[PDB]
C-alpha cells in the first residue's frame, strides 16, 4: 500500500514541508519574546529549500512517479511529458523565490503567507500538469487561481494593489464559471470527464454532419476559459492592470509558472481530444489579434511593468501560432518559445525587482544608466534585444519558428503580420537601449546595486541568452521528446 | 423515495397560513467590524467540514480504514488551518 | 393526502398550547426556586395566564414604525415562526407516530436550524435602530458559531448510527442510551443547546441592563409575540432532540414487561419535560457571559471537544469493526 | 407544470437578485433562488444535495454575503444607473444565447411527445436493484473518500487558502 | 417590489415557459424534415464529390 | 463511462461504454467501432428510440 | 481497496521484490542511501540556522529546517532503496543479496 | 420532455448571471452575485446530468464545486472589503486608476 503513493513523493513532500513553514511562520511571529520578528525571509530560504528537494525527489524518481498508474489512473496521468513540465515549474519557482529577499528586507514587507501561498499554489500548477479528467483539471486551476488572487492584494492597505485584485477576482471567477459550463455539457453529451475516454468518444468524427452541439460548445466554452489563463486577446484585459498593480515579485510569478501549466494542461486536453479544426482556428485567430495589439499597446506604454505585460501578451500570440499548426514541430516550438520566454523574462523581472530598489516607475526613470551602471545597462539591452529576436540571441527562435510555421501550414497573412509586429517591437524595446545609452537628462536618477542572489541569475541568465545558439541541442532533444510522448 | 417530502410542503402551507391570521387579526380591532465577516469565513469553514462528514459517517462500514484515514487527512489540513486562525487572534473577540 | 392537513394541525396546535404553558411553567418554577407564588390569580393555580397574555397580545394596537422596510419588518418574526415550527415535522415521538418519515431528516433538522438566523438578522436591520441591529449581528454570529459544535455532535450520533433517520437513531439505542456512553457529548449538546436558542446563560437579547439592546425591541403586539413563541418552541425542540440522540427517545428505561405497559409517548415527553425544566432550573441558577466570554467560549472550547469527539468515537468503532 | 412554476419562481427571483436597486434586497432574493433550486433538486431525487444547498449556500455563503453588505451601508447614488440603455445589447445578447443555448439539447436530446396511450403499462419493473437501495447519502460517500479521495484533499487545500487569505487581508488585532 | 407585482411577474413568467413548451413541442415535430434535407444535402455533396473526382 | 450508477449498482450505459471502449483499444480504425459508439450514445440519450416514437404520434395525428 | 502497483514503464533490472514492504524498504538502506540522508539533512538544519540570525530564532529555524531536511531525505533514501528491490534503478547489491538467502 | 425542461431551468439562471454582469456597471457587488448565479447554474447542470445518464461521476464533482465557490466568495468579500476600507466608498470610479 505504501509503495503506491511514490507516484505522489513530491507532492506529498511539498505540502507536508509548506505545513510547517506555515507552523513555523505562525508561531514565531507572534512571539512577545523573540519580539515578532519578521520572517517572510527566514521562511522564503526554508521554501527555496523545500522547493528544491521537491526537485530533486520528482528528477530522481523519473520511473516511480508512474508506478501503480492504473490505481492512480482515475485521479491523475504521469508521463514523461508531465516530468519535464513539473521540473521546468519547479526551477521557476525557484528563481522567483531567490529574486524576492530585497523585496523583503527594504520593503519591509514581513508577511511569511506570501512564501506558503506562493507554496501553496505551486503545488496547485503541479496538479494542473499531471490532471487527466476535467474535474482534477478545473480544481488544480481553481486551487492556482485562488492563490493568485490572495497574493495580488497582498499590499492590502495601497490603492493599486486592492484594484488589481479585485479586477483578477471577478474577471477570474467569470472566465472559470464559463469553463464549467463548458465542461458540464462535455460530460452531458458524453457520459465522460476522464481525458482518454473523452479521445475515445470524440476520435473519428469531428464534424461529421450530424455533430454534438453540445460537444461543440463544450469544447468553445472551455477554451475560453483556457485563453483567458494565456491572457489572448480578447480575453486579456486583465493582465496589464493585474500585472502593473500587483506587487512586483507577485508579477514575475505570474508572468511564467501559470503559463507553463495551463499549457500543459491545453496540450493534454486539445492536443490529445478531438473537435479538430475549429480549435485551432480559434488560437490562430486569437494569436493574431495578441499579436497586433500586443505590439501596438506596447508601442503605447510609458512604464515599465505594462510594457512587459504587454510584451507577453504578443508573446503568447507567437507561441500559440505553433499551437494552431497542429504538427510534432509546432508542439516542439511552442515548448521552446515557453521555456526561453520564461528564461528571459526571469531576466528581466530580476533586472526591474533590482532597480525597484529605487522604486523604477518609467521607462525615462533609465536615462543615463549606460553611465551610472554600465555593466547593468549592457545586460538590460541584451535582454531587450533578445525580446525584439535580433539573431544570435536565443529569442531570435520564437521569431523563426513564427515565420517556419506561416510557410509550413502555408499562411502568408499570419507571415505579413509577423513581419510588421516584429518591427514595431523592435522599436519599442530598442527605444529602452535609447533611453540607457543616447539620451542626455538633466537629472538622473542613481540605482542601489542589486544583492547578491539576483547578481547571479541575471549572470547566469545573460550567458544563457548570449550563448544559448551555440550548444542548443539539448532543448531541441528534450521538447521533441514531450512532443512525442503526448501521444506515445 | 421522495414521498415523505410532501407533508412537509403541506405543513409550511398550513403554518404559514396559521403565521397570516396571527399577525392580521390585529390590524381588525456606518460602523464596519471585521470580526463578524471572520465568524463568517470560519462557519462557512466548518460548514462545509459537516457537509463532507456526512457521507463519511454513513459510509464508515464500507470505506474502512482507507476512507477513515483520507478524511483524517482532510482534517489535518483543515486543523491547521484553524491553528493558523487561533494564533493570529481570529478566534479573540476582546 | 386529503387526511394530511388534520395531522398537521394535530401537531400544530397541541405545539402551540404547549409553548403558551411553558411560558408559565417557566414562571411558575423561577418563582418557587425564589421563595414566591407565580401567576396564580388569572384563572385557578394561574392556569388560565397564557390565554389571557395572548387575548392582550392580539387586542394590541400594532406600530410599525415609518422605516423603508415595511415588508421586511413584519416578515421576520413570520420566518422565524415558520421555521420553528416546521421542525417537528419529522420528529417522531413514538415508533410510528411522525408526520415525515425522512431518510435525510437529521441533516434537514441542520438545514432548519441553519436558516434560524435571518429572522433576527433581518429583524435588526429592517427595524431602523443601531442598537436593534447591533444586538442581532451579535445574536446571530453567536448562533453560527454554536452551530459549528451542534452539526459535529450530530456526527458523532451518525457515526454510531449510520443512518440520518431519526426513528433508526431511537431504535439504535435499544441496547444502550447514547447519553451513557457519550455523557459529555451529550453536556455539550445540551450548552449548545442553550446558546444557540439565546437562553441562559447565553441571552445577549435579554441583557436590556447591560447596555445590550434586543433584536426585536421596536416589535409589539404580534410580531413581538411570534418571536417569543417560536423561540419557546425552539427550546421544546432541543429538548426533543436531546431526549432522541441520547435519551432513547420513546424507548423505556429498562427493557422489562413493567416498563413496557406504559406507552413510548409517554416516556419521550418525560425525558423532554426532565429538559425543559433543566432550562429553566439554569437561568434560576446563573449570572450571564459577556458576548465576547461566549464567543470565546463557543470557538475555543466546544469546536475542539466537538471535532475530538468525532475522532475518537469513529476512530474506536472502526478499530473494533463495531460500526453500524 | 410543477418545473414550470419553479422555474417562474427562479426567473423572477433572479431578475430582482440582478435588478434590486437595495443590495439587500438582492442577497435576500439569491435566498430565495436557492430555495427553488432545492426544490428542483428534491424533484431529482437527490435530497442529500437539496439539503446541502440550503445549509451551504443560504445558511453559510448567503449570510456572509448579508453580512457585508449589511455593514456597508451602501447608498444607492454610488451604484445607481439606468438601464433602460442596455435593452438592445441585452436583446442581441439574450437572444443569441437564447437561440443557442436553450435548444442545445434538442438536437441530442429529442423529447419524447406525450401521446394520447398509457404509456405507464410499458415502464419494466425490476426487483433485483430494489431489494437494497441506496441513498443518495451513502452512494456519494462510498466514492469520495476511496476512489476519488485526491480531489477530496485538493478541495481541502483549497478551503486552507481561503481561511489563510481571509486572515492576511482583513485582519486588524486589537 | 409590490407584493402584487411579483405575483404578477410570477404568473407572466408562468405564461413564457408554457410557451417554451410549445416550442420544444414544434422543435420535436420537426425532426424528419430536417433528417431529409440533411439527407438530401449529403446525397447532392457526395455525388459533386465523386463526379469531380472523376477528372 | 465510469460505471458507478446513481443507485448503487452497475450504471445503465456501462455495458455499451466497455463494449465500445474494447473495440477501439484493437481496431485501428474507429469506422470499425461506429456502431457501437453509436449504441452507446442512444443508450445516454435515446434520441433515436424517441425519435421514431415521435414518428409513431404524427402518424396517429394525420390519420384522425 | 484494489491496489495495483504496476507501473506503466517497466523495470529494466532483475525484480528482487514487486512490492517490498516498508520495513524491508528501510531495512535496505544502503551506505550510499545514508550518505544522501544525511547530507540533506546537515544542508537542511544548515540553511535554517543561516536564514534564522536575522530574526533572532536561529535555533528554533535550525529545528524546522532540520525537520524538513529529515523528512525529505528519508524520503528520497526511501526512494532509492524501493526503486532498487523493484528494479527500476540499478540493483547490483541487491541481486547478490537476493541471489544468497 | 423532463431533461429539457431541467436544462433550461439551469440555462436561465446562467443567462440571469450574464444579464447581471451586462447591467450592473456601476455595482460590482451585485457583479459577483452574478457570478455565483453563474456557478450555481453549473452545479444543477452536472446533478441533471448524473441522472439522466446513470452516473456518479457528476455529483462528485458537484459537492467539490460547492467548495470552490464557498472558497471564491469568502476570497471575493475580502477583496471587496479591503478595496471599501482604502477608498471608503465602492463606486466604480474609485477602483479605475489602473488603465491604458
Ligand atoms: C382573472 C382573475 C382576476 C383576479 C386575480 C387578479 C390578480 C391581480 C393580477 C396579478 C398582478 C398583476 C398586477 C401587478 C401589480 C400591479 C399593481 C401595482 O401597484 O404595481 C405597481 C408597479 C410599480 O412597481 P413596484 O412594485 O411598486 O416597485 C417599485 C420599485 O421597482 C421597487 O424597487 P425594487 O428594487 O424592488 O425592484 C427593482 C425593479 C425590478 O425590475 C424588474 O422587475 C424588471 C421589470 C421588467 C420585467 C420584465 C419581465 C419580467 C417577467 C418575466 C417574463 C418572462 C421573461 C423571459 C425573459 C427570458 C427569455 C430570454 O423595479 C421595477 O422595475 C418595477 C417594474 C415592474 C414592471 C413589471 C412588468 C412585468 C412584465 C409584464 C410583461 C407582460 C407580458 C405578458 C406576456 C409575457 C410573455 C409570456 O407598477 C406596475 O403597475 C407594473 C406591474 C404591472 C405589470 C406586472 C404584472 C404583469 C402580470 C400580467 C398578467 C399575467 C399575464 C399572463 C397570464 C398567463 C395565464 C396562462
Ligand atoms: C397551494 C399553495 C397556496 C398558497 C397560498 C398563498 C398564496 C399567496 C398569494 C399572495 C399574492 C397576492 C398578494 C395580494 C396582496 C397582498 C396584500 C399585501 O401585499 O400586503 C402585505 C404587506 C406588504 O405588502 P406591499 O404593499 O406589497 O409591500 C411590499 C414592499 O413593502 C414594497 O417595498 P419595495 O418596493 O421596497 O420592495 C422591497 C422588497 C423587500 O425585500 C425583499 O427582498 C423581499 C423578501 C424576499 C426574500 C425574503 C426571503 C429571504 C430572506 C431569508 C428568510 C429566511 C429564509 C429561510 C426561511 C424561509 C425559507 C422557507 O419587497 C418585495 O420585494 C416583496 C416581494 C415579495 C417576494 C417574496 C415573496 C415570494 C416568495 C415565494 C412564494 C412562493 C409561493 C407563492 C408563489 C406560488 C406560485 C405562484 O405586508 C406583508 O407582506 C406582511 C409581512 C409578512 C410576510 C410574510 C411572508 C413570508 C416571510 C417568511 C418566509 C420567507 C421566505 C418566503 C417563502 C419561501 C418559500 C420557500
Ligand atoms: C426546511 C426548510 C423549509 C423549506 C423547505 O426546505 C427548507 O421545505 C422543503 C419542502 C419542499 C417541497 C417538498 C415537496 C415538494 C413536492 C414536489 O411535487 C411532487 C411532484 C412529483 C410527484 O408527483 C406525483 O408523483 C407520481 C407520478 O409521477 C404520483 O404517483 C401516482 O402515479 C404512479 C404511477 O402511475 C402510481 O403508481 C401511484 O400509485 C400514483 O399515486 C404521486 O402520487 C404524485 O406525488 C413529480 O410529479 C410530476 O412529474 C411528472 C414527471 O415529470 C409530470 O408528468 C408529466 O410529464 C410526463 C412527461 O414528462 C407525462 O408523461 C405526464 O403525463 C405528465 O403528467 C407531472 O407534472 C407530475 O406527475 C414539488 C417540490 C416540493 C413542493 C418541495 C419544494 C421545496 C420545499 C418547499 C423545500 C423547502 C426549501
Ligand atoms: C414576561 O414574559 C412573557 C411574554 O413575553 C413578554 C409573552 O409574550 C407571554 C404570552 C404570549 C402568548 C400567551 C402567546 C400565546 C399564543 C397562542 C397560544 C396562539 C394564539 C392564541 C390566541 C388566544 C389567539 C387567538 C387568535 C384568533 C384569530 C382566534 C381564533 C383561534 C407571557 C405569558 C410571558 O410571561
Ligand atoms: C556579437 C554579438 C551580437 C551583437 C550584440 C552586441 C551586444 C553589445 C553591444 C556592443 C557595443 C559595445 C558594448 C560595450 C560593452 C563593453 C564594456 C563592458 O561591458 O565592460 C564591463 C565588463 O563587464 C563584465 O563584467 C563582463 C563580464 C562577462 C564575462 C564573460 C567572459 C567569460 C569567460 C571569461 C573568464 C574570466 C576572464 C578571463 C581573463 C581574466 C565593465 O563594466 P562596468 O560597469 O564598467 O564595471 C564593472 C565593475 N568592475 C570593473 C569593478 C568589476
Ligand atoms: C485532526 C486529525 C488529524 C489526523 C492527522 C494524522 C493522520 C493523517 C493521515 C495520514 C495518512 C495515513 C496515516 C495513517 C497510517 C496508517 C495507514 C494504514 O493503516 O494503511 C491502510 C491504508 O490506508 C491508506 O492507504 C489511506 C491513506 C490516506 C491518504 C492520505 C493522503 C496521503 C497523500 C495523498 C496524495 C494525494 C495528493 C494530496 C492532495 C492534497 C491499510 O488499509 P487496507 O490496505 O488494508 O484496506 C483499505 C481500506 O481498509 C478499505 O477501503
Ligand atoms: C547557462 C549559461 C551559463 C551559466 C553558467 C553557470 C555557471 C555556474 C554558476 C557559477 C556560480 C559562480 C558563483 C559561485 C559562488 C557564489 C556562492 C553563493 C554564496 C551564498 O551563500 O549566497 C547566498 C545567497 O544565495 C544566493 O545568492 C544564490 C541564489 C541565487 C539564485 C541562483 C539560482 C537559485 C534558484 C534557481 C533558479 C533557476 C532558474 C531557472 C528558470 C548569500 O549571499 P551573501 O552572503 O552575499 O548575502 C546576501 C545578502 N542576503
Ligand atoms: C534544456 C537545457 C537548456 C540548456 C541550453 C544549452 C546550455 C546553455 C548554452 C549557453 C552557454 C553554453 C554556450 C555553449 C558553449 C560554446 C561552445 C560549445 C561547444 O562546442 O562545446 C561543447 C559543449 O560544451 C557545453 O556543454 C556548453 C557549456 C555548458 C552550458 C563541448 O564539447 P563536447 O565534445 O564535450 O560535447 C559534444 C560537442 N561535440
Ligand atoms: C510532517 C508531518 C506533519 C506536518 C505538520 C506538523 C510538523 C511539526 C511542526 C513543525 C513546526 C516547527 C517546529 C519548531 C520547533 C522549534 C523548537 C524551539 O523552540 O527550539 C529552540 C530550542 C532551544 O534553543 P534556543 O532557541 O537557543 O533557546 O531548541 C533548539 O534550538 C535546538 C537546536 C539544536 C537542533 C539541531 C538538530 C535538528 C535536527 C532536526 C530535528
Ligand atoms: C478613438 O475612437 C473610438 C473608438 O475606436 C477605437 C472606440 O472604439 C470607442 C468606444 C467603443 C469601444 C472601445 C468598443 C470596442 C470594444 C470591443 C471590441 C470589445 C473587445 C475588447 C478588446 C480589447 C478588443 C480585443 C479583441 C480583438 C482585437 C479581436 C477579437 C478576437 C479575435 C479576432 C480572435 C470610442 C469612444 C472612441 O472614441
Amino acid at each position: 500500500m505504501f509503495n503506491l503513493f511514490l507516484a505522489v513523493f513530491p507532492e506529498i513532500f511539498i505540502i507536508n514541508a509548506t505545513f510547517i513553514l506555515l507552523i513555523h511562520g505562525v508561531v514565531f511571529s507572534t512571539s512577545k519574546k523573540y519580539d515578532y520578528p519578521p520572517l517572510a525571509s527566514n521562511v522564503g530560504w526554508l521554501g527555496l529549500l523545500s522547493v528544491l528537494i521537491t526537485l530533486l525527489l520528482l528528477a530522481a524518481g523519473a520511473p516511480l512517479l508512474t508506478i501503480a498508474h492504473l490505481f492512480w489512473n482515475n485521479l491523475f496521468r504521469r508521463d514523461n511529458f508531465t516530468y519535464f513540465c513539473q521540473i521546468f515549474l519547479l526551477l521557476s519557482t525557484a528563481g522567483t523565490i531567490s529574486m524576492c529577499f530585497d523585496f523583503f528586507d527594504q520593503e519591509r514587507f514581513d508577511a511569511f503567507e506570501f512564501i506558503v501561498l506562493i507554496l501553496l499554489s505551486t503545488c496547485g500548477m503541479l496538479f494542473m500538469i499531471s490532471a487527466y479528467d476535467l474535474i482534477a483539471m478545473y480544481l488544480a486551476i481553481e486551487l492556482q487561481s485562488l492563490c493568485f488572487y490572495v497574493i495580488a492584494a497582498s499590499k492590502r492597505k495601497s490603492e493599486f494593489s486592492t484594484e488589481a485584485g479585485l479586477k483578477y477576482l471577478i474577471l477570474g471567477a467569470f472566465s472559470s464559471g464559463i469553463l464549467l459550463f463548458g465542461c458540464s455539457m462535455i460530460y452531458g453529451s458524453t457520459g465522460a470527464t476522464h481525458f482518454d475516454q473523452l479521445a475515445k468518444i470524440l476520435t473519428g468524427y469531428e464534424i461529421t454532419g450530424a455533430r454534438s452541439s453540445g460537444i461543440f460548445m463544450g469544447i468553445l466554452f472551455i477554451a475560453v476559459g483556457f485563453l483567458f489563463k494565456i491572457t489572448a486577446v480578447p480575453f486579456h484585459m486583465w493582465a496589464p492592470d493585474i500585472y502593473e498593480g500587483s506587487p512586483t515579485p507577485v508579477t514575475a510569478f505570474l508572468s511564467i509558472a501559470p503559463k507553463i501549466s495551463i499549457f500543459a494542461n491545453i496540450l493534454r486536453v486539445f492536443i490529445y481530444g478531438s473537435y479538430g479544426a475549429t480549435l485551432q482556428q480559434i488560437f490562430f485567430f486569437c494569436s493574431i489579434a495578441s499579436m497586433i495589439l500586443g505590439a501596438l499597446a506596447a508601442m503605447a506604454q510609458t512604464k515599465v511593468k505594462r510594457l512587459l505585460a504587454y510584451s507577453s501578451i504578443g508573446h503568447v500570440g507567437y507561441i500559440c501560432i505553433g499551437f494552431s499548426c497542429g504538427t510534432i514541430e509546432g508542439i516542439q516550438s511552442l515548448l521552446i518559445g515557453i521555456f526561453i520566454y520564461a528564461l528571459m523574462t526571469m531576466d528581466a523581472f530580476a533586472i526591474v525587482l533590482a532597480l525597484r530598489q529605487t522604486r523604477v516607475k518609467y521607462i525615462a526613470d533609465l536615462g543615463a544608466l549606460a553611465k551610472t551602471n554600465p555593466i547593468l545597462a549592457i545586460t538590460f539591452s541584451i535582454t531587450m534585444f533578445s525580446y525584439a529576436g535580433i539573431p544570435p540571441l536565443a529569442g531570435f527562435c520564437s521569431k523563426f519558428y513564427l515565420f517556419f510555421a506561416a510557410l509550413g501550414c502555408g499562411a502568408y497573412f499570419l507571415a505579413l503580420v509577423g513581419v510588421v509586429t516584429s518591427v514595431i517591437g523592435c522599436f519599442y524595446y530598442i527605444r529602452l537601449v535609447k533611453r540607457m545609452f543616447f539620451d542626455t537628462p538633466r537629472t538622473w536618477i542613481l540605482y542601489e546595486p542589486m544583492d547578491r542572489n539576483k547578481s547571479l541569475l541575471l549572470a547566469m541568465t545573460s550567458f544563457f541568452i548570449t550563448l544559448f545558439l551555440l550548444y542548443p541541442s539539448p532543448l531541441f532533444s528534450v521538447t521533441h521528446q514531450m512532443a512525442l510522448s503526448l501521444y506515445l | 423515495m421522495m414521498l415523505e417530502f410532501a407533508p412537509i410542503f403541506i405543513y409550511l402551507v398550513i403554518s404559514l397560513l396559521v403565521s397570516l391570521i396571527l399577525l392580521g387579526v390585529p390590524f381588525l380591532f456606518s460602523r464596519f467590524d471585521i470580526r463578524f465577516y471572520l465568524v463568517s469565513i470560519l462557519f462557512l469553514i466548518f460548514d462545509l467540514e459537516v457537509t463532507f462528514f456526512f457521507p463519511w459517517a454513513v459510509s464508515l462500514n464500507k470505506i474502512d480504514l482507507f476512507g477513515f484515514w483520507s478524511m483524517m487527512a482532510f482534517l489535518f489540513i483543515l486543523t491547521i488551518g484553524f491553528l493558523y486562525e487561533w494564533k493570529r487572534g481570529a478566534l479573540d473577540w476582546e | 393526502y386529503i387526511a394530511v392537513p388534520a395531522e398537521i394541525l394535530g401537531i400544530i396546535l397541541p405545539l402551540l398550547l404547549g409553548v403558551a404553558f411553558l411560558v408559565l411553567a417557566e414562571r411558575k418554577v423561577m418563582a418557587f426556586v425564589q421563595r414566591r407564588k407565580g401567576p396564580d390569580v388569572v384563572g385557578s393555580f394561574g392556569l388560565l395566564q397564557p390565554l389571557a397574555d395572548g387575548l392582550k397580545l392580539i387586542l394590541k394596537e400594532p406600530i410599525s414604525p415609518s422605516s423603508a422596510n415595511f415588508f421586511l419588518f413584519r416578515m421576520a418574526p413570520v420566518a422565524t415562526f415558520m421555521l420553528s415550527l416546521v421542525a417537528w415535522a419529522v420528529v417522531p415521538f413514538d415508533y410510528g407516530m411522525v408526520l415525515s418519515d425522512l431518510n435525510i431528516g437529521l441533516l434537514y433538522l441542520f438545514a432548519i436550524s441553519s436558516l434560524g438566523v435571518y429572522g433576527i438578522i433581518i429583524a435588526g436591520r429592517s427595524s431602523n435602530s443601531k442598537y436593534a441591529f447591533l444586538g442581532a449581528l451579535r445574536s446571530a454570529a453567536q448562533m453560527v458559531s454554536y452551530e459549528v459544535s451542534i452539526g459535529l455532535i450530530l456526527i458523532t450520533v451518525l457515526i454510531c448510527v449510520g443512518s440520518c433517520n431519526l426513528s433508526e437513531i431511537v431504535m439504535a439505542q435499544k441496547q444502550i442510551w447514547f447519553g451513557i456512553p457519550l455523557f459529555p457529548v451529550l453536556v455539550m449538546f445540551f450548552i449548545s443547546c442553550l446558546a444557540e436558542t439565546n437562553r441562559a446563560p447565553f441571552d445577549l437579547p435579554e441583557a436590556e441592563a447591560e447596555l445590550v439592546a434586543g433584536y426585536n425591541v421596536e416589535y409589539s403586539s404580534m410580531g413581538f409575540a411570534l418571536f417569543f413563541l417560536g423561540e419557546y418552541a425552539n427550546m421544546i425542540l432541543m429538548s426533543g432532540l436531546c431526549t432522541l440522540f441520547f435519551l432513547g427517545g420513546w424507548l423505556p428505561i429498562l427493557d422489562l414487561p413493567i416498563f413496557k405497559k406504559i406507552p413510548g409517548s409517554i416516556w419521550f415527553s418525560i425525558k423532554v419535560l426532565f429538559f425543559l425544566f433543566l432550562y429553566i432550573w439554569v437561568r434560576a441558577a446563573f449570572p450571564r457571559y459577556r458576548y465576547d466570554q461566549l464567543m470565546g467560549l463557543g470557538w475555543k472550547v466546544f469546536l475542539p471537544l466537538s471535532l475530538a469527539w468525532v475522532v475518537s468515537v469513529s476512530g474506536l468503532l472502526v478499530t473494533f469493526q463495531w460500526l453500524p | 407544470m410543477i418545473l414550470s412554476v419553479l422555474s417562474s419562481l427562479a426567473l423572477v427571483s433572479g431578475l430582482m437578485v440582478v435588478r434590486a436597486k437595495n443590495p439587500v434586497h438582492s442577497v435576500l432574493f439569491f435566498i430565495l433562488v436557492f430555495c427553488d433550486t432545492s426544490g428542483l433538486l428534491l424533484l431529482l431525487g437527490l435530497d442529500f444535495f437539496a439539503m446541502i444547498f440550503l445549509v451551504v449556500y443560504i445558511g453559510a455563503i448567503a449570510v456572509l454575503f448579508l453580512f457585508v453588505v449589511m455593514m456597508f451601508h451602501i447608498q444607492i447614488a454610488e451604484i445607481h444607473e439606468e438601464v433602460l440603455r442596455y435593452l438592445p445589447v441585452s436583446g442581441i445578447i439574450g437572444l443569441i444565447f437564447w437561440w443557442e443555448m436553450f435548444f442545445i439539447l434538442d438536437n441530442e436530446s429529442i423529447p419524447l411527445l406525450p401521446t394520447q396511450r398509457n404509456t405507464t403499462s410499458l415502464r419494466y419493473t425490476v426487483y433485483a436493484g430494489k431489494v437494497r437501495s441506496w441513498t443518495n447519502l451513502e452512494t456519494l460517500g462510498n466514492l469520495l473518500y476511496t476512489y476519488y479521495f485526491v480531489w477530496f484533499l485538493v478541495s481541502s487545500l483549497i478551503l486552507l487558502v481561503a481561511m489563510i487569505g481571509a486572515i492576511v487581508l482583513t485582519m486588524h488585532r486589537t | 417590489v409590490k407584493v402584487l407585482t411579483y405575483f404578477g411577474m410570477t404568473l407572466a413568467a408562468f405564461a413564457f415557459w408554457q410557451s417554451m413548451d410549445k416550442v420544444h413541442v414544434w422543435i420535436a415535430l420537426h425532426q424528419d424534415e430536417k433528417q431529409e434535407r440533411m439527407e438530401k444535402e449529403a446525397e447532392v455533396r457526395r455525388v459533386r464529390a465523386e463526379l469531380l473526382r472523376k477528372a | 463511462a465510469s460505471g458507478w450508477g446513481i443507485t448503487g449498482n452497475k450504471g445503465r450505459c456501462y455495458d455499451f461504454w466497455m463494449d465500445f471502449s474494447e473495440c477501439m483499444s484493437h481496431c485501428r480504425e474507429p469506422k470499425d467501432c461506429t456502431l457501437l459508439r453509436e449504441d452507446y450514445l442512444e443508450c445516454l440519450h435515446h434520441s433515436k428510440e424517441f425519435q421514431r416514437r415521435n414518428r409513431i404520434y404524427k402518424e396517429e395525428q394525420r390519420k384522425l | 481497496m484494489n491496489t495495483d502497483i504496476t507501473a506503466l514503464e517497466k523495470a529494466q533490472y532483475p525484480v528482487v521484490d514487486r512490492n517490498p514492504a516498508f520495513t524491508k524498504v528501510v531495512g535496505n538502506f544502503s551506505t550510499l542511501d545514508y550518505l544522501r540522508f544525511s547530507t540533506i539533512t546537515g544542508i537542511s538544519v544548515t540553511v535554517g540556522y543561516l536564514s534564522g540570525i536575522k530574526p533572532g530564532i536561529k535555533g528554533p529555524s535550525m529545528v524546522t529546517g532540520g525537520l524538513i531536511g529529515l523528512m525529505g531525505g528519508f524520503m528520497y533514501a526511501y526512494q532509492n532503496s524501493a526503486g532498487r528491490l523493484m528494479g527500476f534503478f540499478p540493483n547490483d547489491g541487491e541481486v547478490a543479496s537476493y541471489q544468497k538467502r | 420532455m423532463d431533461l429539457i425542461k431541467y436544462f433550461t431551468f439551469s440555462m436561465i439562471i446562467f443567462i440571469l448571471g450574464i444579464w447581471g454582469i451586462l447591467l450592473n456597471r456601476r455595482n460590482i457587488l451585485i457583479m459577483l452575485m452574478s457570478i455565483e448565479l453563474m456557478l450555481l447554474a453549473v452545479n444543477l447542470n452536472f446533478l441533471v446530468f448524473s441522472v439522466s445518464l446513470d452516473d456518479m461521476m457528476g455529483q462528485v464533482f458537484a459537492l467539490l464545486v460547492l467548495t470552490v465557490a464557498a472558497a471564491e466568495s469568502a476570497i471575493g468579500l475580502a477583496i471587496f472589503v479591503i478595496t471599501f476600507r482604502v477608498r471608503g466608498t465602492i463606486a466604480v470610479e474609485f477602483i479605475n486608476s489602473i488603465q491604458g
